[PDB]
RNA sequence: GGGAGACUGGAAUUCCUGGUGUAGCGGUGGAAUGCGCAGAUAUCAGGAGGAACACCGGUGGCGAAGGCGGGUCUCUGGGCAGUAACUGACGCUGAGGAGCGAAAGCGUGGGGAGCGAACAGGAUUAGAUACCCUGGUAGUCCACGCCGUAAACGGUGGGUACUAGGUGUGGGUUUCCUUGGGAUCCGUGCCGUAGCUAACGCAUUAAGUACCCCGCCUGGGGAGUACGGCCGCAAGG
């Protein structure tokens, strides 16, 4: 999991406003930085095959919120995207 | 259910195994 | 950091009093790189319930130290490498 | 003894591996560990119990 | 490990090194000695050991095996070099006195680790330490075959050897054959393994890559001549007409030391299979 | 584990047999000399089966299973009757019925019937109906009380059987091991010892032995009841 | 020849035959016996009689040495151990003791699967 | 006992060494191969290697399914409840495709204790290439990749709304006593309403009431076989 300080911080940088949590920035911002965190250690360990699952299951997730976000507006999708270097 | 229907399926593989396993020569160096 | 507690069966053949000074040079690197408390309880002269190491006596030491994984490993390292100890054994006091 | 348990129903106890004498009430004669309905326990305190028992052993506080 | 494409015949399913872990590219030119091939001829002249032939001149790039000196003085390693006449990599050590030496670099070695020879040094793959102070049931590697006489023992790539339970002034190892083998406390020995473990799978391929190590063909004594080898020619494909023997008439048997030689260190001979 | 001696079984007379005329051949394994024409049985088989049926007891409690009682004496109707309500088990004290653990579609039904009457007595409905009505009940209760005595509270099909006497109620014993349920029972010289799936030596003909034997059977439930 | 006041009676018995031995504390064993020993052969080694002589046996070949105090300790599970430890009491031995020794495997080596017969 | 990685220990099988010790040991429904007399089996002490972790330990826990049992540590997936402050339809299925996928088998690098395909012998049988016993190479094990087939059975696809209860269990929360009990929310067994079901049976964890989506079945053999193609070193799918 995710550190309480990590996540408190990464919430503050990536959030729409104070006091904001689950929302679709913010989600794609924490499932990218898990992802991040859990490349690292895949690279040990590439025969776990079961943290695999969960990482396809996060990516699954963070692509799906993408395609929520691009449905909603694009300006906001292109700027997530390019603030985040993913595609 | 039965055992019957199962035994005939399993002794037609078993024939088909029988078969390839005796043919096996005859593609083998011609496989390579 | 994190807590963590050590138990040490040592040889029968050594002292008390030269146990603790002995347990004090291991934790010269918590000291020196992780500065945690010590809390260091000895009994010895301990009847083992069967034969270490052609031993059947030993003295028991317990060590709880608020230092890092690494920390934590190096000492169990150096505590296996030397002969003056007999067995170690590093458990986490947390929850889990 | 065959109560509720001592550790789920008194709500105050601690599972300690170096806690031989607690352990000697707990594994059997020849040296066994007892089934979980002679000592009455709940499933946590029971694995608490087993995984402590099973260190004493490996340091070699109890007769296996 | 590294395979080749099967471009041209010679490359079928021939591999190679991947050279991996090595940081330099050429040795110390200070230590370097020279050293001509000898093709199998003694003093004599005579070819004595066969298939031996033309081959790439190589370097010496001394090598210490003693290490009796410089106990209390740590050394770090500088880099990574290979060693056409050993079958593994070779590290060059900067010592804190200022000199170099080169050590086998046995396996696990990175680069800026330090290492401390001694007998006060740390069980650690790398350094240095005589046996008396390296606990029993341990893996070490190049102690010796006599105090101070040079390590002589489990040299090759990815060996070693096991050091069982020591007692009195003898400590028993388990060299990389099988064999058991008493010596005395008193050898300086080297923890951890050898380095380049992944080598001794290399296809070389084709003949001119074992000829440039200076391996000339093997000609099998069948098709001699009965002046030449036991195994007379005849008339077609002859398995030998006799058992097995070597070119100088003497068979395929023990062939061991003379009996009753200072061997009493030996507890236990390897096994065939 | 174990909970009793020898020492305590010894004072109970768990050592006498019967008459040479009126055993069968197969049952000459718990025997081990001819004292006097009278047959005995070994000591170091018993703690060794009581234990396993009491570990046995132990684990199906906690499956979901329960050990009953069945009897068709009529001079030992107190033993069985005291002990019984402590843990509220099954039993039968005088009659033996006919079809109660082979078939469970009709002993429902009856256990219905007998819960609409207990249920009605709180009324007090004696007037509103002829006399002949209420008489009638008397003679019905002692015809229904001789056979069910304690079938009225399992409500929950165990899984643990154990029979007594197996020389007279081998149909009782014969029909246990039917559906493959472990079953447990005491066995005599004169009875089939392969019908039990885990036997337990034992004397059929003495109350101070089967007592205790219907105690520490008894007490196992209890074990894991208080301890749920 | 030699004295042992004390001493242990360890019996292995299995499904073919029972092995007594008595050995001094130390373990320089003294005297043995065998089901096989004594004469029986083939599927009359199970026999409870043949482990009985043997224990008788083996009792009289130490008192020829002169033991006294013999203790007991018996193998894993095997007919015949109870008439032996009979047999060695009534023989003119004390029994001791009764401590069971029996090798528990705790699932370290597989066995066989099973005999069909 | 969710997964990967590192360290660590007891019992027990086998071998070897230093003692004791005999003429039998092993083994079967009864016997013989074999192992001993060239010191067997057996007992005391020590050393070596390979695997698994009795008792806790089960209709009890986890995982989407395989599957997961000794102890310590690093990383990490997944699940339930309360607080409901956070966006507000982003909910569900999924043709092809991708990943995982028990056990066995395959290439390479090591080891190999027990068991053990094949293979040698022993015994029964009119005939035993098997059922039984003695040895046993591959395999079983660790490290890097293939093989994709199992009764991979709950022979029950995935998500949600609804349809009497009793009896158990595990999980974290509050009310009533003051240890005792009820309700609330999820997984996992049994008995039973209506209902469904040819019957067996399911029955709040549906096989019932109805919605969304993919795959499959339209008589048994031929044949899950033939040709072509797909991937694979091969077997093979
Ligand atoms: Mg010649
Ligand atoms: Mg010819
Ligand atoms: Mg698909
Ligand atoms: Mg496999
Ligand atoms: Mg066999
Ligand atoms: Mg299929
Ligand atoms: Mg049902
Ligand atoms: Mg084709
Ligand atoms: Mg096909």
């Amino acid at each position: 999991a995710l550190t309480a300080e990590q996540k408190k911080e990464i919430l503050g940088q990536y959030g729409l406003h104070d006091t904001d949590t689950g929302s679709p920035e913010a989600q794609v911002a924490l499932l990218t930085k898990r992802i991040q965190d859990l490349t690292e250690h895949l690279k040990v360990h590439k025969h776990d095959h079961h943290s695999r699952r969960g990482l396809l299951l996060l990516v699954g997730r963070r692509r799906r919120l993408l395609k929520y976000v691009a449905q909603v507006d694009v300006a906001r999708y292109r700027s997530l995207i390019e603030r985040l270097g993913l595609r | 259910g039965s055992v019957i229907k199962k035994r005939r399926k399993r002794m037609s593989k078993k024939k088909h195994r029988k078969l390839l396993r005796r043919t096996r020569v005859q593609r083998r160096k011609l496989g390579k | 950091m994190r807590p963590y507690e050590i138990m040490v069966i040592l040889d029968p053949t050594l002292d008390e009093r030269t146990v603790a000074p002995s347990l004090e040079t291991f934790l010269n690197v918590i000291r020196k790189d992780g500065g945690t408390v010590d809390k260091v309880d000895i009994w010895g002269r301990r009847r083992l319930a069967y034969e270490i190491a052609k031993h059947a006596e030993g003295i028991y030491a317990v060590i709880d130290v608020k230092a890092e994984p690494a920390t934590v490993s190096e000492l169990d390292r150096q505590l296996n490498l030397n002969e003056s100890v007999l067995r170690t054994k590093v458990l986490r006091t947390d929850k889990h | 003894k065959t109560r509720k348990c001592v550790f789920c129903s008194k709500k105050g106890q601690t599972i300690d591996y170096k806690d031989t004498a607690l352990l000697r009430t707990y594994i059997s004669e020849r040296g066994k560990i007892r089934a979980r309905r002679v000592t009455g326990n709940c499933v946590q305190h029971q694995r608490d119990i087993a995984v402590a028992v099973k260190n004493a052993r490996e340091v070699a506080l109890l007769p296996f | 490990i590294r395979k080749y494409k099967p471009t041209t015949p010679g490359r079928r399913g021939a591999s190679v090194s991947d050279f991996a872990e090595i940081t330099r590219s050429t040795p110390e030119k200070s230590l370097v000695r020279p050293l001509h091939g000898k093709g199998g001829r003694n003093a004599h002249g005579r070819i004595t050991t066969r298939h031996k032939g033309g081959g790439h001149k190589r370097a010496y790039r001394v090598i210490d095996f003693r290490r009796h000196d410089k106990d209390g003085v740590n050394a770090k390693v500088a880099h990574i070099e290979y060693d056409p006449n050993r079958t593994a990599n070779i590290a060059l050590l900067h010592y804190l006195d200022g000199e170099k030496r080169y050590i086998i670099a046995p396996q696990g070695l990175k680069q800026g680790d330090v290492i401390e020879s001694g007998a006060n040094a740390d069980i650690k793959p790398g350094n240095n330490l005589p046996l008396r102070n390296i606990p029993a049931g341990t893996v070490i590697h190049a102690v010796e075959l006599r105090p101070g006489g040079g390590a002589k023992l489990a040299r090759s790539a990815g060996v070693s050897i096991q050091l069982l339970g020591k007692e009195g002034t003898y400590a028993a190892l388990r060299m990389p054959s099988g064999e058991i083998r008493r010596v005395d406390v008193r050898c300086r020995a080297t923890v951890g393994e050898v380095g380049n473990a992944e080598q001794s799978n290399i296809n070389w391929g084709k003949a001119g890559r074992m000829r440039w190590k200076g391996k000339r063909p093997t000609v099998r004594g069948v098709v001699m001549n009965p002046v030449d080898h036991p195994h007379g020619g005849g008339e077609g494909k002859t398995s030998g007409g006799r058992h097995p023997v070597s070119p100088w008439g003497k068979p395929e048997g023990r062939t061991r030391k003379p009996n009753k030689p200072s061997d009493k260190l030996i507890v236990r001979r390897r096994r065939t299979g | 584990m174990a909970v009793v001696t020898m020492k305590q079984l010894l004072d109970s007379g768990a050592h006498f047999g019967h008459q040479t005329r009126r055993w069968n051949p197969k049952m000459k394994r718990f025997i081990f000399t001819d004292r006097n024409g009278i047959y005995i049985i070994d000591l170091q088989q018993t703690l060794t089966y009581i234990d396993k049926a009491y570990e046995f007891v132990k684990e199906t409690v906690a499956h979901g299973g329960t050990v009953l009682f069945v009897g068709t004496k009529k001079q030992a109707q107190e033993s069985i009757a005291e002990e019984a309500t402590r843990v509220g088990m099954p039993y039968v004290n005088q009659r033996w019925l006919g079809g109660m653990l082979t078939n469970f579609s009709t002993v429902h039904k009856r256990l219905q019937r007998l819960k609409e009457l207990e249920a009605m007595e709180q009324t007090g409905g004696f007037e509103g109906r002829t006399k002949k009505e209420i008489l009638m009940l008397t003679r019905e209760k002692n015809k229904l009380e001789r056979s069910l005595g304690g079938i009225r509270d399992m409500q929950k099909v165990p899984s643990a059987v154990w029979v007594v006497d197996t020389n007279k109620e081998h149909i009782a014993v014969g029909e246990a091991r039917k559906l493959g349920i472990p079953v447990i029972a005491i066995l005599d010289t004169n009875c089939d010892p392969d019908v039990v799936d885990y036997p337990i030596p034992g004397n059929d003909d003495a109350i101070r032995s089967a007592a205790l034997l219907t105690k520490v059977i008894a007490s196992a439930v209890a074990e894991g009841l208080q301890a749920r | 020849k030699k004295n042992v006041p004390h001493g242990a009676a360890h019996i292995k018995s299995t499904f073919n035959n029972t092995i007594v031995s008595i050995t001094d504390p130390q373990g320089n064993v003294i005297a043995w016996a065998s089901s096989g020993h004594v004469g029986f052969k083939g599927s009359r080694k199970s026999t409870p009689f043949a482990a009985q002589l043997a224990a008788e046996n083996a009792a009289r070949k130490a008192q020829e040495h002169g033991v006294k105090k013999v203790d007991v300790f018996v193998k894993g599970p095997g007919s015949g151990r109870e008439t032996a430890i009979r047999s060695l009491q009534a023989a003119g031995l004390e029994v001791g003791t009764i401590s069971d020794v029996t090798p528990q495997p705790h699932n370290g080596c597989r066995p066989p699967k099973r005999r069909r017969v």
